[PDB]
């Protein structure tokens, strides 16, 4: 049966307005392994998103991580948008700096 | 310290694909060194670790030529295993498989394994005396009985006792580590009279980490907000855990980080 | 250095 993508949104480093960093977008325990992942920008997709490759757990759960480059600033919204065939809907995350 | 290698390989199906994709990856002690997808336009073994590069052309024509078999015995059993579950055309499909060896710290084989599953559930694996099989599926049963009048399992722990072990020897010569956490604890109020203290630990090597808040000298499991662990990227690894605190008392909440890379645990707390 | 499966499930 179908297990639901769990997703967490974060960056590489300690994020600092203004300061360039890394975003993942971090997609755990799903099955089937198909999946589509896109990572926005005040809602707008982010063009250039880098994909790892198809792996997966012990207990059998896929997983993959997708992130991108960004300055962080005080007022832009960063997301994570995931659709895979166990969700009627996407299932968007947002970027939270302290989380 | 204790070593391993594992293979993972996976064939997928889907309604809109006339053949399977089948990816094997390798790991040596967790981390991957090789890969085959048959995605590529060539496909073939791929080094996956730089130390792997000192292995020549025909190691890699070798391994390659073994997955391009491994790619068909995937197909077959694919089909194979749509009757067994009278499932019928038009659906995805996954068979998975993970084999390898355990290696104690004198690298004398401790365990080998053979397991695989089907749709993501465990289909059948090969017992820890490497001898016998166990299927819990009604149709899994089938597959059972073949392997047994075969008896596949004989081929099998002749490469987990033997060459498994051999080329992970191999292996760990041509590449012979862990990062501490660094933690430290944010301040968020969570309301009026209640505060969040967020322990984080970054920058850690391998992945496996606790995390605990007390209270005088009192474990708080349940209250307590984590996230999985979860990689930055770089090949290191992050967490936090976080508790809601009554504000002033933030000094009598000390947090703990346990790593298998620390010369002891770390306790901290929030500092002004 | 991979297994080789023998005996199709």
């Amino acid at each position: 049966i179908q297990k639901t993508p769990q997703i967490q949104v974060y960056s590489r480093h300690p994020p600092e307005n203004g300061k360039p960093n890394i975003l993942n977008c971090y997609v755990t325990q799903f099955h089937p392994p198909h999946i589509e992942i896109q990572m926005l920008k005040n809602g707008k997709k982010i063009p250039k998103v880098e994909m790892s490759d198809m792996s997966f757990s012990k207990d059998w759960s896929f997983y993959i991580l997708a992130h991108t480059e960004f300055t962080p600033t005080e007022t832009d919204t960063y997301a994570c948008r995931v659709k895979h065939d166990s969700m009627a809907e996407p299932k968007t995350v947002y970027w939270d700096r302290d989380m | 310290g204790p070593h391993s290698m594992r293979y993972f390989e996976t064939a997928v199906s889907r309604p809109g694909l006339e053949e399977p994709r089948y990816i094997s990856v390798g790991y040596v002690d967790n981390k991957e060194f090789v890969r085959f997808d048959s995605d590529a336009e060539n496909p073939r073994y791929e080094p996956r670790a730089p130390w792997m590069e000192q292995e020549g052309p025909e190691y890699w024509e070798r391994e390659t030529q073994k997955a391009k078999g491994q790619e068909q015995w995937f197909r077959v059993s694919l089909r194979n295993l749509l009757g067994y579950y009278n499932q019928s055309a038009g659906g995805s499909h996954t068979l998975q498989q993970m084999s390898g060896c355990d290696l104690g710290s004198d690298w004398r084989l401790l365990r080998g394994y053979l397991q695989f599953a089907y749709e993501g559930r465990d289909y059948i694996a090969l017992n820890e005396d490497l001898k016998t099989w166990t299927a819990a599926d009604m149709a899994a049963q089938i597959t059972r009985r073949k392997w047994e009048q075969s008896g596949a399992a004989e081929h099998y722990k002749a490469y987990l006792e033997g060459e498994c072990v051999e080329w992970l020897h191999r292996y760990l010569k041509n590449g012979n580590r862990t990062d501490s956490p660094k933690a430290h604890v944010t301040h968020h109020p969570r309301s009026k009279g209640e505060v969040t203290l967020r322990c984080w630990a970054l920058g850690f090597y391998p992945a496996d980490i606790t995390l605990t808040w007390q209270l005088n000298g009192e474990e708080l499991t349940q209250d307590m907000e984590l996230v999985e662990t979860r990689p930055a990227g770089d090949g290191t690894f992050q967490k936090w855990a976080s508790v809601v605190v009554p504000l002033g008392k933030e000094q009598n909440y000390t947090c703990r980080v346990y790593h298998e890379g620390l010369p002891e645990p770390l306790t901290l707390r929030w500092e002004p | 250095m991979c297994l080789r499966l023998t005996a199709v499930m």
